[PDB]
């Protein structure tokens, strides 16, 4: 199908406790493949998936140098943002960055992304045109005017349409046994009375990849959206994900409820019911 | 592969 | 400004007594990133628990997976205990097979 590569940087200041911590992780789809942590005993870009391990020392050395340089730049940006928001030096603050590219089945660029946050709120984002910016507030407009003067968007557009797509295509090939395999969910429904006149039906999906999934309960053929408890999709730790959806139903009406499952790994959507 | 531009605010 | 964690405690594979497994505590939705997570076996902290590399969702909130090998038995009780700036005291969520 279509695929994405994303890097996520977090830069956290901690006045009185040294220089800000910088952590970067990289993902292809829902598979993490690299990490960097400035607090490690010896910080370097390190592999986190088997298919990236074959890259040579020039790759690891270059990525490590780049992550150290980025960590220095983001430490400076945290100082800058403090001034832009008139904040004191006593507090801890966080910059986050996410960027990367999405490609379709043929490997052509579908869209690029470069977005920044400050203290968990939007700060500035490159727009879908890869040539203009949306700033969330007047502080971010100061950055916007600097990046417009320096033509930063042109440099990002060149990365996103070029190296980002090229390297993602390379990773997809080197990791094709896993990055290009969808594992469908194993599904079942459980039933537990909560009282003499109500029972919970819970529809489970386990062992699936990628993480995107839709689990819905219908009663008599109609979606029970407002009435369904859905937990967040969660990682099993072996690459796959898990999710469930639950509905509280009147005793004796269990067979009016059906759970519908949609996942990339299934040829067609699944319908299941409680089977006593 | 990460981007090399890290830009100052 | 701050967001409190969502916490799920669960196993990697469906639990079977006497069969090796992994116990997971997934914390997500939180901001800022500093968080303290312990896995508990009969109320006592389990040593050498591992955790994933810090990352975050589209809405900028953070997530981490803490995990440890374990062998479920009928007797033993497992839990996750989480503290964060948004919480007055550690929150404990019990594992329910």
């Amino acid at each position: 199908g279509s695929h994405s590569m994303r890097y996520f940087y977090t830069a956290m200041s901690r006045p009185g406790r040294g220089e800000p911590r910088f952590i970067a992780v990289g993902y292809v789809d829902d598979t993490q493949f690299v990490r960097f942590d400035s607090d490690a005993a010896s910080p370097r870009m390190a592999p986190r998936a088997p298919w990236i391990e074959q890259e040579g020392p020039e790759y690891w050395d270059g990525e490590t140098r780049n992550m150290k340089a980025s960590a220095q730049t983001y430490r400076e940006n945290l100082r800058i943002a403090l001034r832009y928001y008139n904040q004191s030096e006593a507090g801890s603050h966080i910059i986050q960055v996410m960027y990367g590219c999405d490609v379709g089945p043929d490997g052509r660029l579908l869209r690029g992304h470069n977005q920044y946050a400050y203290d968990g709120k939007d700060y500035i984002a490159l727009n879908e045109d890869l040539s203009s910016w949306t700033a969330a507030d007047t502080a971010a407009q100061i950055t916007q005017r600097k990046w417009e003067a320096a033509r930063v968007a042109e440099q990002l557009r060149a990365y996103l349409e070029g190296l980002c797509v090229e390297w993602l295509r390379r990773y997809l090939e080197n990791g094709k046994e896993t990055l290009q395999r969808a594992d469908p969910p194993k599904t079942h429904v459980t039933h537990h009375p909560i009282s003499d006149h109500e029972a919970t039906l819970r529809c489970w999906a386990l062992g699936f990849y990628p993480a995107e999934i839709t689990l819905t309960w219908q009663r008599d053929g109609e979606d029970q959206t407002q009435d369904t408890e859905l937990v967040e999709t969660r990682p099993a730790g072996d690459r796959t994900f898990q999710k469930w959806a639950a509905v509280v139903v009147p005793s004796g009406e269990e067979q009016r409820y059906t759970c519908h499952v949609q996942h990339e790994g299934l040829p067609k959507p699944l319908t299941l019911r409680w089977e006593p | 592969l990460t981007v090399q531009v890290a830009r100052v605010y | 400004i701050q967001r409190t964690p969502k916490i799920q405690v669960y196993s990697r594979h469906p639990a079977e007594n006497g069969k090796s497994n992994f116990l997971n505590c997934y914390v997500s939705g939180f901001h800022p990133s500093d968080i303290e997570v312990d896995l508990l076996k009969n109320g006592e902290r389990i040593e050498k628990v591992e955790h994933s590399d810090l990352s975050f969702s589209k809405d900028w909130s953070f997530y981490l997976l803490y995990y440890t090998e374990f062998t479920p038995t009928e007797k033993d009780e497992y839990a996750c205990r989480v503290n964060h700036v948004t919480l007055s005291q550690p929150k404990i969520v019990k594992w329910d097979r």
